[PDB]
DNA sequence: CCTGGATAATCAGAATCCCGGTGCCGAGGCCGCTCAATTGGTCGTAGACAGCTCTAGCACCGCTTAAACGCACGTACGCGC
């Protein structure tokens, strides 16, 4: 399931960031960081929805978890 | 396409990671912190995670390509992605 | 009024033989406030999010769970829950 | 004393006072300040335990700000909680990279 | 011109405390650069609190509140 | 390599008080009365910021193989920080 | 003449303890006011969660074409010197 992040996907991601020669294990360095990041948002976001006795993380629970992480997402506020 | 592919995705504005493997990875992470139970994920909540993670990854790559040219390199290395995760806190 | 007497009672509870300086007590008395705000603030925002106006012991619990990392949350969740049951059964 | 009922050393009535006069909400439960004072007391005991051990490891009987810096900077869970922190008269960790 | 009050041995101690073996030449001015642009963002954010109350004595409380606003809290100056 | 293990074990202020006080009061008139506790609150955070910025810029130094600091070292560290 | 090993002479490699002076400091604990936490009557209302409806997430079942896995060549470039 961690190999769902494909090789031209990370290539396009680094191409958006402006990287000319994208390396090898870099592709394994990205999904690792993507495993570090996406955990740290989800560990907070279900913690918000478990206080209201709910089994569904909404967009606002993602916004609150990201505001806890230090970066404010705009275009998902309901 | 060294001088071609650099000027296309920056002018473009849509997603780069596919929605369904990202959703499957987000659910496989969500079942860890829910004591092992299935969990409903809204369509806005998955796209929010996608838009956050894509922006975070391109920011981490554009903050590491300046460390690539610092060592006289044009080839990105994981030493630059582990150094960019050190001067951020 | 400050925490310089109650933190000193903790200092004379765990490692009672050692002392402290007047400058470090300026740090500690600040430090507890750094624990006091970020837990009670984020809990108050927890009252503002899910349509509430009451901050019970459940709010501070998930506020510690949202702020303290790992076992520092997993042991602080067993310190306040132990104290609130002792306070309720007085 | 409500702190004697909670078995704490931190004042319960004072924490309830700063929770009520501190503009946090308008209806503060009775379980909130006991939990908050216990969490404060636990973390102060945690940082004073590592401060009290690093004082004797540096062969000193008085806790200095350097001992508080050694308590903070030599703990994974305390450094993760206290990320954007600085210590007055505490210096830095000696390391050669 | 009080930017020369931050002297080369002071910048040398600041670098040797940070684990620098060999300091370069412009680092003895670059410090005088960044301490001109960091501290100013600490000064105005500490004087506006002084401009918020009716006073002319800028306490350490305004300083630590400005450092809280910038994002680097300071210990040992609360009460 | 000699005094590196001397200041890391020490805790005293590297920058003197009165030049730092005059430097702070030069910015103060750009926008008074300064307590002696407020000057230490201005000096401790600035010194600990300078030492930490040099420590984080030295990681940019040993990334290119160099051991000597550079003007590009203090301009690349604050770029990732966003300051 | 040459050659194996025995021992005789050698200047010149750094830092460290101490008297010789001190000099204004700063902590854990008692008296016991006093006023803000205790106790309590009284007001005053929040959501416990159980009813109830209802947009919406899960999951499947599943059409076409955009997209990814990797081979082979191939050359410029992090690094060795």
């Amino acid at each position: 399931n961690i190999q769902g992040i494909t090789k031209p996907a990370i290539r396009r991601l680094a191409r958006r960031g402006g990287v000319k020669r994208i390396s090898g294990l870099i592709y394994e360095e990205t999904r690792g960081v993507l495993k570090v990041f996406l955990e740290n948002v989800i560990r907070d976001a279900v913690t918000y929805t478990e206080h209201a006795k709910r089994k569904t993380v909404t967009a606002m629970d993602v916004v609150y978890a990201l505001k806890r992480q230090g970066r404010t997402l705009y275009g998902f506020g309901g | 396409g060294w001088l071609k592919e650099i000027r296309k995705l920056q002018k473009s504005t849509h997603l780069l990671i596919r929605k369904l493997p990202f959703s499957r990875l987000a659910r496989e992470i969500c079942v860890k912190f829910t004591r092992g139970v299935d969990f409903n994920w809204q369509a806005q909540a998955l796209l929010a995670l996608q838009e956050a993670a894509e922006a975070f990854l391109v920011h981490l790559f554009e903050d590491a390509y300046l460390l690539t040219l610092h060592a006289g390199r044009v080839t990105l290395f994981p030493k630059d992605v582990q150094l960019a995760r050190r001067i951020r806190g | 009024e400050s925490y310089s007497i109650y933190v000193y009672k903790v200092l004379k509870q765990v490692h009672p033989d050692t002392g402290i300086s007047s400058k470090a007590m300026g740090i500690m008395n600040s430090f507890v406030n750094d624990i006091f705000e970020r837990i009670a603030g984020e809990a108050s925002r927890l009252a503002h999010y899910n349509k509430r106006s009451t901050i019970t012991s459940r709010e501070i619990q998930t506020a510690v769970r949202l702020l303290l990392p790992g076992e520092l949350a997993k042991h602080a969740v067993s310190e306040g829950t132990k104290a609130v049951t002792k306070y309720t059964s007085a | 004393t409500r702190s004697s009922r909670a078995g704490l050393q931190f004042p319960v009535g004072r924490v309830h006072r700063l929770l009520r006069k501190g503009n946090y909400s308008e209806r503060v439960g009775a379980g909130a300040p006991v939990y908050l004072a216990a969490v404060l007391e636990y973390l102060t005991a945690e940082i004073l335990e590592l401060a009290g051990n690093a004082a004797r490891d540096n062969k000193k009987t008085r806790i200095i700000p350097r001992h508080l810096q050694l308590a903070i900077r030599n703990d994974e869970e305390l450094n993760k909680l206290l990320g954007r922190v600085t210590i007055a008269q505490g210096g830095v960790l000696p390391n050669i990279q």
